[PDB]
Protein backbone atom coordinates (compact mmCIF):
# COMPACT_ATOMS: atom_id res chain seq x y z
CA UNK A 1 0.00 0.00 0.00
CA UNK A 2 1.34 3.42 -0.73
CA UNK A 3 0.46 6.57 1.39
CA UNK A 4 -1.51 4.18 3.49
CA UNK A 5 -1.17 4.16 7.46
CA UNK A 6 -1.17 1.04 10.10
CA UNK A 7 -3.87 -0.73 10.54
CA UNK A 8 -5.38 -1.02 14.08
CA UNK A 9 -5.89 -4.41 15.85
CA UNK A 10 -8.83 -6.44 14.18
CA UNK A 11 -9.48 -3.18 11.85
CA UNK A 12 -9.70 -6.29 9.33
CA UNK A 13 -10.23 -9.56 10.00
CA UNK A 14 -11.40 -10.43 7.13
CA UNK A 15 -7.83 -9.65 5.78
CA UNK A 16 -5.59 -13.37 4.81
CA UNK A 17 -2.25 -14.07 3.78
CA UNK A 18 -1.27 -16.24 0.67
CA UNK A 19 2.04 -17.67 2.12
CA UNK A 20 4.26 -19.85 0.13
CA UNK A 21 6.07 -22.67 2.07
CA UNK A 22 10.59 -20.70 -0.60
CA UNK A 23 8.30 -19.50 2.46
CA UNK A 24 6.92 -15.93 1.33
CA UNK A 25 4.01 -13.56 0.80
CA UNK A 26 2.57 -14.16 -2.31
CA UNK A 27 -0.68 -11.75 -1.66
CA UNK A 28 -3.34 -11.28 0.75
CA UNK A 29 -6.88 -13.03 0.31
CA UNK A 30 -10.47 -12.25 2.21
CA UNK A 31 -12.80 -14.82 4.40
CA UNK A 32 -16.26 -14.84 3.00
CA UNK A 33 -17.36 -18.02 5.40
CA UNK A 34 -15.23 -20.56 7.72
CA UNK A 35 -14.58 -22.50 4.96
CA UNK A 36 -13.73 -20.21 1.91
CA UNK A 37 -11.13 -17.56 0.70
CA UNK A 38 -11.64 -15.24 -2.23
CA UNK A 39 -8.61 -13.78 -3.62
CA UNK A 40 -7.36 -13.10 -7.43
CA UNK A 41 -6.54 -15.90 -10.19
CA UNK A 42 -3.38 -14.03 -11.11
CA UNK A 43 -1.95 -14.74 -7.51
CA UNK A 44 -1.85 -18.06 -8.18
CA UNK A 45 -1.55 -18.56 -12.54
CA UNK A 46 -0.01 -16.46 -14.68
CA UNK A 47 1.45 -18.37 -17.71
CA UNK A 48 3.97 -15.26 -18.54
CA UNK A 49 5.74 -15.28 -15.66
CA UNK A 50 5.65 -18.85 -15.20
CA UNK A 51 3.21 -19.18 -12.32
CA UNK A 52 1.32 -21.92 -11.55
CA UNK A 53 0.65 -22.82 -7.97
CA UNK A 54 -0.91 -25.92 -6.76
CA UNK A 55 -2.46 -26.85 -3.26
CA UNK A 56 0.46 -28.15 -1.76
CA UNK A 57 2.62 -25.09 -2.39
CA UNK A 58 0.47 -22.91 -0.55
CA UNK A 59 -0.93 -21.92 3.34
CA UNK A 60 -3.40 -19.85 4.25
CA UNK A 61 -2.81 -17.28 7.24
CA UNK A 62 -5.63 -15.41 8.88
CA UNK A 63 -6.17 -13.14 11.71
CA UNK A 64 -2.43 -11.38 11.45
CA UNK A 65 -1.34 -7.90 11.70
CA UNK A 66 2.46 -8.05 11.34
CA UNK A 67 4.04 -8.92 8.27
CA UNK A 68 6.56 -11.48 9.51
CA UNK A 69 6.02 -12.46 13.05
CA UNK A 70 4.17 -15.97 13.44
CA UNK A 71 1.61 -14.33 16.18
CA UNK A 72 1.38 -17.13 18.45
CA UNK A 73 -1.83 -17.75 19.70
CA UNK A 74 -3.61 -15.31 17.48
CA UNK A 75 -2.55 -16.62 13.65
CA UNK A 76 -4.25 -19.71 12.54
CA UNK A 77 -2.48 -21.20 9.12
CA UNK A 78 -4.63 -23.64 7.45
CA UNK A 79 -4.18 -25.88 4.79
CA UNK A 80 -6.07 -25.44 1.33
CA UNK A 81 -8.17 -28.31 0.85
CA UNK A 82 -8.98 -27.17 -3.51
CA UNK A 83 -8.53 -23.90 -5.75
CA UNK A 84 -11.11 -22.90 -8.12
CA UNK A 85 -10.05 -20.25 -11.05
CA UNK A 86 -12.73 -18.87 -13.12
CA UNK A 87 -13.03 -20.57 -15.91
CA UNK A 88 -13.02 -17.39 -18.43
CA UNK A 89 -10.09 -15.55 -16.13
CA UNK A 90 -7.82 -14.04 -19.51
CA UNK A 91 -4.46 -14.20 -18.03
CA UNK A 92 -3.68 -13.85 -21.93
CA UNK A 93 -4.17 -10.27 -22.38
CA UNK A 94 -6.16 -7.92 -20.07
CA UNK A 95 -6.64 -10.11 -16.13
CA UNK A 96 -10.60 -9.92 -17.04
CA UNK A 97 -12.13 -12.12 -14.07
CA UNK A 98 -9.17 -12.27 -12.34
CA UNK A 99 -11.13 -14.16 -9.26
CA UNK A 100 -10.35 -17.61 -7.96
CA UNK A 101 -11.79 -19.26 -4.79
CA UNK A 102 -9.83 -21.14 -2.02
CA UNK A 103 -11.62 -23.98 0.03
CA UNK A 104 -9.89 -25.27 3.30
CA UNK A 105 -9.44 -28.16 4.78
CA UNK A 106 -10.75 -27.49 7.78
CA UNK A 107 -13.77 -24.51 9.22
CA UNK A 108 -11.29 -22.13 11.00
CA UNK A 109 -12.91 -20.66 14.10
CA UNK A 110 -14.08 -17.11 14.75
CA UNK A 111 -12.03 -14.92 16.93
CA UNK A 112 -11.82 -11.30 17.85
CA UNK A 113 -9.21 -11.55 14.87
CA UNK A 114 -10.60 -13.67 12.75
CA UNK A 115 -14.04 -12.71 11.16
CA UNK A 116 -15.76 -12.68 7.79
CA UNK A 117 -16.74 -10.12 5.54
CA UNK A 118 -20.20 -10.26 3.50
CA UNK A 119 -20.55 -10.36 -0.45
CA UNK A 120 -22.42 -7.44 -1.66
CA UNK A 121 -25.80 -7.68 -3.12
CA UNK A 122 -27.29 -6.68 -6.34
CA UNK A 123 -29.01 -3.55 -4.05
CA UNK A 124 -25.69 -2.54 -1.80
CA UNK A 125 -23.76 -3.36 -5.00
CA UNK A 126 -26.00 -0.61 -6.78
CA UNK A 127 -26.14 1.90 -3.75
CA UNK A 128 -22.41 2.06 -2.92
CA UNK A 129 -20.65 1.25 -6.13
CA UNK A 130 -20.32 5.15 -7.47
CA UNK A 131 -17.73 7.53 -8.38
CA UNK A 132 -16.46 9.24 -6.04
CA UNK A 133 -17.84 6.68 -3.00
CA UNK A 134 -14.54 5.58 -1.10
CA UNK A 135 -13.82 2.30 -0.22
CA UNK A 136 -10.71 0.94 1.50
CA UNK A 137 -8.13 -1.37 0.98
CA UNK A 138 -5.45 -3.57 3.26
CA UNK A 139 -2.46 -5.24 2.68
CA UNK A 140 1.27 -6.13 3.52
CA UNK A 141 2.53 -5.42 -0.20
CA UNK A 142 5.48 -2.64 -1.16
CA UNK A 143 5.32 0.86 0.20
CA UNK A 144 6.71 2.43 -2.96
CA UNK A 145 6.58 1.38 -6.24
CA UNK A 146 9.99 -0.98 1.47
CA UNK A 147 7.68 -3.43 2.66
CA UNK A 148 5.68 -2.47 6.32
CA UNK A 149 5.82 -4.11 9.49
CA UNK A 150 2.12 -4.30 10.17
CA UNK A 151 -0.59 -4.45 8.02
CA UNK A 152 -1.76 -0.97 5.93
CA UNK A 153 -4.96 0.31 5.02
CA UNK A 154 -5.72 3.14 2.48
CA UNK A 155 -8.98 4.88 1.72
CA UNK A 156 -9.44 5.23 -2.12
CA UNK A 157 -12.45 7.07 -4.27
CA UNK A 158 -14.13 5.23 -6.73
CA UNK A 159 -13.48 7.03 -10.17
CA UNK A 160 -15.97 7.68 -13.07
CA UNK A 161 -15.05 4.32 -15.80
CA UNK A 162 -14.18 6.74 -18.70
CA UNK A 163 -11.39 8.44 -16.49
CA UNK A 164 -10.94 5.09 -15.87
CA UNK A 165 -10.55 3.65 -19.64
CA UNK A 166 -8.73 7.16 -20.35
CA UNK A 167 -5.91 6.72 -18.11
CA UNK A 168 -4.14 3.17 -19.99
CA UNK A 169 -3.65 1.33 -23.05
CA UNK A 170 -5.23 -2.02 -21.60
CA UNK A 171 -8.92 -2.57 -22.42
CA UNK A 172 -11.29 -2.48 -19.32
CA UNK A 173 -13.86 -4.49 -18.88
CA UNK A 174 -16.94 -5.00 -17.14
CA UNK A 175 -15.38 -7.20 -14.80
CA UNK A 176 -13.17 -4.23 -13.50
CA UNK A 177 -13.49 -0.55 -11.60
CA UNK A 178 -10.41 1.76 -10.66
CA UNK A 179 -10.10 3.81 -7.47
CA UNK A 180 -7.80 6.38 -6.83
CA UNK A 181 -7.41 10.11 -6.30
CA UNK A 182 -6.82 12.56 -9.31
CA UNK A 183 -3.68 14.36 -9.88
CA UNK A 184 -6.14 17.38 -9.14
CA UNK A 185 -6.75 15.88 -5.78
CA UNK A 186 -4.02 16.41 -3.23
CA UNK A 187 -4.55 12.80 -1.48
CA UNK A 188 -2.54 9.87 -2.97
CA UNK A 189 -3.19 6.31 -2.75
CA UNK A 190 -3.03 2.89 -4.11
CA UNK A 191 -2.28 -0.74 -3.56
CA UNK A 192 1.39 -2.12 -5.06
CA UNK A 193 2.98 -4.93 -5.49
CA UNK A 194 2.19 -8.08 -3.10
CA UNK A 195 -1.12 -6.36 -2.32
CA UNK A 196 -2.81 -8.12 -4.60
CA UNK A 197 -5.82 -10.53 -3.65
CA UNK A 198 -6.66 -8.00 -1.07
CA UNK A 199 -10.01 -6.76 -0.32
CA UNK A 200 -11.75 -3.40 -1.40
CA UNK A 201 -14.41 -3.19 0.91
CA UNK A 202 -17.36 -0.76 1.41
CA UNK A 203 -18.93 -0.36 5.13
CA UNK A 204 -23.00 0.33 4.56
CA UNK A 205 -24.27 2.79 5.51
CA UNK A 206 -28.00 1.11 6.05
CA UNK A 207 -26.89 -1.63 8.19
CA UNK A 208 -23.63 -0.76 9.17
CA UNK A 209 -22.15 -4.04 7.85
CA UNK A 210 -18.65 -4.55 5.57
CA UNK A 211 -18.82 -5.71 1.87
CA UNK A 212 -16.20 -6.67 -0.54
CA UNK A 213 -16.89 -5.28 -3.22
CA UNK A 214 -13.61 -5.41 -5.43
CA UNK A 215 -10.30 -7.66 -5.43
CA UNK A 216 -6.92 -5.95 -5.89
CA UNK A 217 -6.24 -7.02 -9.43
CA UNK A 218 -3.80 -4.57 -10.92
CA UNK A 219 -2.26 -1.10 -12.28
CA UNK A 220 1.04 0.30 -13.97
CA UNK A 221 3.26 1.46 -11.16
CA UNK A 222 1.93 2.38 -7.85
CA UNK A 223 0.37 5.65 -6.70
CA UNK A 224 1.77 7.22 -10.66
CA UNK A 225 -0.09 10.83 -11.02
CA UNK A 226 -3.15 10.04 -13.45
CA UNK A 227 -2.73 6.41 -12.87
CA UNK A 228 -5.58 4.06 -11.10
CA UNK A 229 -6.00 1.04 -9.28
CA UNK A 230 -7.94 -1.71 -11.12
CA UNK A 231 -9.94 -3.68 -9.25
CA UNK A 232 -12.06 -7.58 -9.93
CA UNK A 233 -15.99 -6.59 -9.99
CA UNK A 234 -17.10 -8.88 -7.12
CA UNK A 235 -20.88 -8.19 -7.50
CA UNK A 236 -20.65 -9.21 -11.31
CA UNK A 237 -18.87 -12.29 -10.35
CA UNK A 238 -21.28 -13.51 -7.58
CA UNK A 239 -22.82 -15.88 -9.94
CA UNK A 240 -20.06 -17.75 -10.78
CA UNK A 241 -18.84 -17.60 -6.54
CA UNK A 242 -22.66 -18.76 -5.73
CA UNK A 243 -22.33 -22.02 -8.36
CA UNK A 244 -19.77 -23.17 -6.66
CA UNK A 245 -19.41 -23.06 -2.86
CA UNK A 246 -22.99 -24.76 -3.93
CA UNK A 247 -21.65 -27.12 -6.38
CA UNK A 248 -19.00 -28.14 -4.12
CA UNK A 249 -18.89 -27.07 -0.38
CA UNK B 1 9.93 -14.43 7.88
CA UNK B 2 9.79 -15.50 11.21
CA UNK B 3 9.67 -19.23 11.15
CA UNK B 4 6.06 -20.81 11.87
CA UNK B 5 5.18 -24.07 13.54
CA UNK B 6 6.48 -27.03 11.56
CA UNK B 7 3.43 -29.03 11.88
CA UNK B 8 2.01 -27.00 9.36
CA UNK C 1 -25.06 -14.13 8.97
CA UNK C 2 -22.41 -12.46 11.45
CA UNK C 3 -21.10 -11.56 8.25
CA UNK C 4 -18.68 -7.87 8.06
CA UNK C 5 -19.55 -7.07 11.51
CA UNK C 6 -16.05 -6.68 13.87
CA UNK C 7 -15.86 -8.16 17.28
CA UNK C 8 -13.64 -5.15 17.99
CA UNK C 9 -15.58 -2.21 16.12
CA UNK C 10 -19.35 -2.78 15.88
CA UNK C 11 -19.94 -5.30 18.13
CA UNK C 12 -18.73 -2.90 20.64
CA UNK C 13 -19.99 -0.08 18.89
CA UNK C 14 -16.56 1.38 18.52
CA UNK C 15 -15.19 2.98 15.35
CA UNK C 16 -12.24 3.06 13.37
CA UNK C 17 -10.09 5.73 13.20
CA UNK C 18 -11.26 6.39 9.08
CA UNK C 19 -14.78 5.01 9.07
CA UNK C 20 -16.45 8.00 8.85
CA UNK C 21 -14.53 8.67 5.81
CA UNK C 22 -16.20 6.37 4.20
CA UNK C 23 -19.23 6.93 5.18
CA UNK C 24 -19.22 10.90 4.77
CA UNK C 25 -18.41 10.14 0.91
CA UNK C 26 -21.65 8.12 0.34
N1 LIG D 1 -3.03 -1.06 -8.07
C1 LIG D 1 -1.99 -0.97 -8.86
N2 LIG D 1 -1.59 0.18 -9.11
N3 LIG D 1 -1.36 -2.10 -9.31
C2 LIG D 1 0.19 -2.05 -9.76
C3 LIG D 1 1.16 -2.68 -8.56
C4 LIG D 1 0.79 -4.33 -8.54
C5 LIG D 1 -0.63 -4.12 -7.95
C6 LIG D 1 -0.99 -5.51 -7.91
C7 LIG D 1 -0.17 -6.51 -8.51
C8 LIG D 1 0.17 -7.62 -7.66
O1 LIG D 1 0.45 -7.78 -6.33
N4 LIG D 1 -0.84 -6.86 -9.72
C9 LIG D 1 -0.25 -7.26 -10.97
O2 LIG D 1 0.98 -7.55 -10.99
C10 LIG D 1 -1.27 -7.77 -12.05
N5 LIG D 1 -0.34 -7.72 -13.17
C11 LIG D 1 0.30 -8.90 -13.79
C12 LIG D 1 1.19 -8.57 -14.95
C13 LIG D 1 1.62 -7.14 -15.14
C14 LIG D 1 0.53 -6.16 -14.82
N6 LIG D 1 0.83 -4.79 -14.89
S1 LIG D 1 1.21 -4.02 -16.31
O3 LIG D 1 2.00 -5.04 -16.91
O4 LIG D 1 1.68 -2.73 -15.94
C15 LIG D 1 -0.28 -3.65 -17.22
C16 LIG D 1 -1.13 -4.82 -17.61
C17 LIG D 1 -2.30 -5.01 -16.90
C18 LIG D 1 -3.00 -6.21 -17.08
C19 LIG D 1 -2.47 -7.27 -17.81
C20 LIG D 1 -1.24 -7.08 -18.45
C21 LIG D 1 -0.63 -5.83 -18.42
C22 LIG D 1 -0.10 -6.46 -13.45
O5 LIG D 1 -0.61 -5.48 -12.91
C23 LIG D 1 -1.62 -3.44 -8.95
NA1 LIG E 1 -7.46 3.92 -23.08
NA1 LIG F 1 -2.83 7.71 -9.23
Amino acid sequence: IVEGSDAEIGMSPWQVMLFRKPQELLCGASLISDRWVLTAAHCLLYPPWDKNFTENDLLVRIGKHSRTRYERNIEKISMLEKIYIHPRYNWRENLDRDIALMKLKKPVAFSDYIHPVCLPDRETAASLLQAGYKGRVTGWGNLKEGQPSVLQVVNLPIVERPVCKDSTRIRITDNMFCAGYKPDEGKRGDACEGDSGGPFVMKSPFNNRWYQMGIVSWGEGCDRDGKYGFYTHVFRLKKWIQKVIDQFG
Amino acid sequence: FEEIPEEY
Amino acid sequence: ADCGLRPLFEKKSLEDKTERELLESY
